[PDB]
């Protein structure tokens, strides 16, 4: 900074403290009262959601191995597994709507093969409907999966 | 540093009387905090193509960048695709070789943050902490002692 | 929609090679249609005002709304928006020994907004009670205040 | 046309009374499956 | 019956579900600090850990960042509920959890903490809810707009089949102005440049230049040790240099005094504006509430208009539902004639409609559900199943 | 449609005008379109009648 | 340049809205050729120069 008269040197540390710290101290988080940071990703106004979140793990997975001692990833606030429940409790519902129907067909007609023809006349129709929504633009949504049940 | 009124007419207003000649637009809203931060939302019609609507908006801000402070130009200006809500929120902590809520925040933003935000169409990423920076805490008593200023 | 963008993302690579006078002036890339359609005239009847008072009110209430509304290409003001106009007398300039360089410097100093920090932020001492934003130089508001610049 | 008229949408409720269609496609496939095929299986084999 | 059991049946848009994940926000009064709001986020974490171990897997508090905006006055804990299998009852499901969470934070606290549900949806479509906005159209200012909005919130709360209304964005806190007398400055020989980058680069910080830490280019910032910039009296501790080589304190030219401003200036469509966030009454519903807020806006002073930010553009069981159902009849009849030939056949199928509807309304109105989206599509599935059953009755018999 | 929405913003602006400020309409294309429908769909109708 | 042609100096605020500040001259000191010599620049040594 300076060289004062007598040959003395004023340095930057002689007037000020110097530490390596963040560029913004306005916010600091705590994971269960434990000192933590984190990436709070937000969606991109048309993005594919659960496909995008699968690829948040893509980069993250290649990063894990080169972590300092102690650094570990944890998962609060996560939407992904809600989608896994809306398929496994809808395609399960789907399957129960056959199983139960199957009985009604036997109850009224004791002929086995008769309780079969209608049991094939809906699994096929289900699939054809998947192929039209794909062709028109739509996706497997919470809504369009409820339309496979109704 | 700027207070609420400072940002209101040095950044905010300048952009608002230069946010015109854009295809599709229902309205424009804005905030201007005392923490020196402004953020405008230009909402469009139902499914207006966000790939081009983003561009038109950020090719119009550009005609007003020279009429802002040099402090704001060298700071982060941005035009991004929004979705008022998070989905994946990857927390990051330490267990064995314990470190602070600042050491962890830098490692997040200097290895894995830049990869995430570009991956699978992420809108924007909010750091929950801050990336490191050569921080300098000037003492005013040891500043007058050698006859000096910031 | 894209041909406009390509053109104005190419002008940007040549903005630094222009004068600083042209950068801070209105550069624009807009969709054209050599011809008008609606031309909304604006006059006064009872409380009569000038062809200058009316031109400012047009451009400070209703012009900015029109140009962004329902995909307008560009808007041509038929007059001019108000501005703190200063008519320098060269005889009363030599009388106190001065130039327009000293006039210009006095406006880029007294007429300005400064970003002072804030009490209580940003990384505080653990135990502070209050946190408010510091105000500093405020931009001038009236013709009288511009007359009292030193 | 109980369904698709209601699937002419309106605003933020765009894909809501919309993705009917999911269920009209289902209707026309069950009509298809039944106009084709069920005829077959029924004849092919029953009692 | 089919009428009465429908008009009275209320109107929602979509269920606010348990999503395995909810959250809760924090807010402190005029000019609180980071140390103050951290005390509140700490107390919040204990209800979710000490008094809720069975239902809460984790917590992720964040000091000084509300979902309103920003500042040291705010906060936000991101909750992650334990999996659905381990949560058995209605007791241990979001509606119930956020019920006694809000009660606990309103009982043993003195700030502002809630615990809102997790829509799905977006922020909009709350149903029996609106978002008003108050514009300064003329050349008034912040002080004149604030006063006008107080009159709108007060007239709302002085004649409400009522209404609930809430600003909660502007709060309105003081500010420490520093008048720099310019004739005093240049007398003793200090530049006004030097002075502004002393006050600016000391208190607020200043982005100077880039450096390199461990390969990656980061930033260099310059400010001050915290203790020389906490209160009003530390302004005079800073000494600027004047032309003639000697030091000069800030107390020389500066002048301290407080002043009321706002830490959140909002503006709607090129003009200043302030948000109004009232929800419609528990009796009334939206269309009624909004129109009995419009006549309150026209009773306000001059240069004060309004505009509806911004919810919605035209709704669903409102307006829409009609027009769609309307045409849905128009065709049903047409195509029941494209295979039938009469002016009698279609009518038969065209009044099975209410048979199946009074049943749908019965179940819906009886149990604690409502006319939402899922009800508004089981309805049309049933006119399809009614014409089905009927058409068999007709076709075979004809 | 664009010119109809030039009236949209303009209409919300009228009430907050100073004393005397009034809007007038020279050079306007809009009503030429109203004549090319009402003297074409009228022509249409005369082609039946005849 | 800032006398005859004008010069965009800095922004101010009139009645809420940010507008511009311009600097030029009273019209009569910039109409004809002979008014060039009316302007006196300042030289280093403190004295005026036409
Ligand atoms: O803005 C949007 O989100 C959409 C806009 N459009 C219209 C084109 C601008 C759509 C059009 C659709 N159909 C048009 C008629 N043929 C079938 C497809 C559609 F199914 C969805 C959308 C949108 O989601
Ligand atoms: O004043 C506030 O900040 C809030 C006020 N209210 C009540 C309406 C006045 C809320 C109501 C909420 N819920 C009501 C029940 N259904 C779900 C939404 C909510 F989540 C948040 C808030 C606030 O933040």
């Amino acid at each position: 900074l300076k060289v004062n008269q007598d040959g003395s040197r004023v340095l930057l540390r002689d007037v000020a403290k110097i530490e390596l710290g963040g560029e913004n101290y306005d916010i600091i988080a705590e994971f269960n009262g434990q000192p933590a940071s984190g990436l709070g990703i937000k969606l991109a106004t048309g993005a594919n959601a659960l496909d995008t979140a699968a690829a948040i793990r893509a980069e993250l997975a290649k990063m894990e191995p080169f972590f300092p001692s102690g650094l570990k990833i944890v998962y609060p606030y996560d939407t992904t597994p809600f989608v896994k429940i809306s398929i496994h409790e809808v395609v399960k519902t789907l399957v129960e709507a056959i199983i139960l129907v199957f009985l009604v067909m036997y109850l009224f007609l004791q002929n086995f093969r008769a309780t079969l023809i209608p049991t094939i006349a809906v699994p096929v129709v289900l699939l054809g409907t998947f192929a039209v929504l794909a062709a028109f633009g739509f996706s497997i949504n919470t809504l369009t999966m409820f339309g496979m049940v109704l | 540093g700027a207070d609420a009124k400072t940002v209101q007419d040095t950044v905010t207003q300048v952009i608002e009387q230069n946010m015109n000649g854009i295809d599709n637009l229902m309205y424009m809203s804005s905030n201007s905090d005392s923490t020196g931060t402004v953020q405008i939302t230009l909402t469009f019609e139902s499914g207006t193509d966000a790939d081009i609507a983003q561009v038109q908006v950020q090719a119009k801000l550009q005609l007003a960048m020279p009429l802002l402070p040099q402090e704001v130009q060298q700071q982060g200006v941005s035009v991004e695709k929004s979705s008022s809500s998070f989905l994946m929120v990857v927390g990051v902590i330490n267990t064995d070789g314990t470190m602070t809520q600042e050491d962890i925040s830098d490692y997040v933003a200097a290895n894995m943050k830049d990869a995430i935000s570009r991956t699978s169409g992420v809108g924007d990423v909010q750091l929950f902490g801050s990336q490191y920076a050569m921080r300098i805490w000037m003492n005013p008593n040891e500043l007058n002692k050698f006859q000096l200023t910031p | 929609d894209i041909a406009q963008v390509q053109v104005q993302a190419k002008l940007q690579l040549a903005m630094p090679l222009l004068p600083q006078e042209v950068q801070q002036q209105g550069v624009s890339v807009e969709k054209s249609s050599s011809s008008f359609l609606m031309v909304v005239g604006v006059i006064n009847t009872d409380g009569t005002m000038t062809q200058e008072d009316i031109s400012d009110y047009v451009a400070a209430n209703m012009k900015d709304a029109i140009s962004r509304t329902s995909g307008v290409g560009d808007v041509q003001l038929f007059g001019s928006q108000y501005a703190m106009r200063i008519w320098m007398n060269p005889n009363e300039l030599n009388k106190f020994q001065l130039t327009p360089v000293d006039v210009i410097t006095a406006i880029k100093a007294q007429n300005a907004q400064v970003a002072a920090g804030q009490l209580g932020g940003t990384p505080p001492v653990k135990g502070q009670q209050l946190n408010a934003s510091i105000i500093a130089q405020t931009r001038l508001t009236s013709t009288e205040e511009f007359g009292k610049i030193l | 046309a109980v369904f698709v008229p209601m699937a002419f949408f309106g605003g933020s409720t765009g894909a809501i009374y919309r993705q009917s269609i999911t269920i009209v496609s289902a209707m026309a496939l069950s009509v298809l499956v039944a106009l084709i095929l069920t005829p077959a299986l029924c004849a092919t084999m029953l009692k | 019956g089919m009428a009465y059991l429908f008009v009275r049946l209320p109107s929602s848009f979509l269920p606010d579900e348990d999503q395995g994940v909810f959250m809760t926000m924090v807010q402190l009064p005029a000019g609180a600090t980071q140390e103050r709001t951290q005390k509140v986020l700490n107390e919040v974490t204990h209800y979710y850990l000490t008094k809720e171990k069975n239902n809460v897997e984790s917590v992720f508090a964040v000091n000084g960042f509300g979902f309103a905006g920003r500042g040291q006055n705010t906060g936000i804990a991101f909750v992650s509920l334990k999996d659905w299998a381990d949560r058995p009852g209605e007791e241990n499901k979001v509606e119930a959890i956020t019920m006694r969470a809000t009660r606990a934070f309103s009982q043993i606290k003195d700030a502002m903490v809630f615990a809102f549900n997790l829509p799905a949806i977006v922020e909009l479509g709350t149903a029996t809810g609106f978002d008003f906005e108050l514009i300064d159209q003329a050349g008034l200012g912040h002080e004149k707009l604030t006063q006008a909005r107080n009159q709108l919130l007060a007239e709302a709360a002085k004649h409400p089949m009522l209404t609930s209304v809430r600003p909660n964005g502007l709060e309105d806190t003081p500010q420490f102005k520093i008048d720099i007398d310019q004739e005093k400055a240049q007398a003793l020989g200090v530049s006004i440049n030097d002075i502004n980058t002393t006050l600016g680069a000391a208190w607020g910080g200043s982005y100077v230049n880039d450096f390199i830490d461990r390969g990656r280019v980061k930033k260099v910032y310059v400010m001050s040790e915290a203790k020389y910039r906490m209160l009003p009296d530390d302004i005079g501790d800073w000494y600027v240099r004047a032309a003639d080589g000697q030091m000069v304190p800030f107390s020389a030219f500066s002048s301290s005094r407080w002043e009321y401003g706002s830490p959140r200036l909002e503006r709607y469509n090129g003009l200043p504006s302030m948000e109004i966030l009232g929800q419609a009454a528990p009796g009334k519903s939206t269309g009624e509430a909004m129109e009995l807020m419009e006549q309150l806006a026209s009773k306000l002073p001059t240069g004060v208009g309004y505009d509806w930010t911004g919810s919605y553009q035209e709704r669903l069981s409102g307006n829409q539902a009609p027009s769609l159902y309307a045409i849905s009849l128009i065709v049903v009849f047409l195509c029941l004639a494209a295979l039938y030939e009469s002016w009698s056949i279609p009518f038969s199928v065209m009044l099975v409609v209410p048979l199946g509807v009074i049943g749908a309304l019965l179940a819906a109105t009886f149990r604690g559900l409502t006319n939402d989206v899922y009800f508004q599509v089981g309805l049309l599935t049933t006119i399809g199943l009614s014409a089905k059953n009927a058409i068999l009755i007709v076709e075979f018999a004809k």
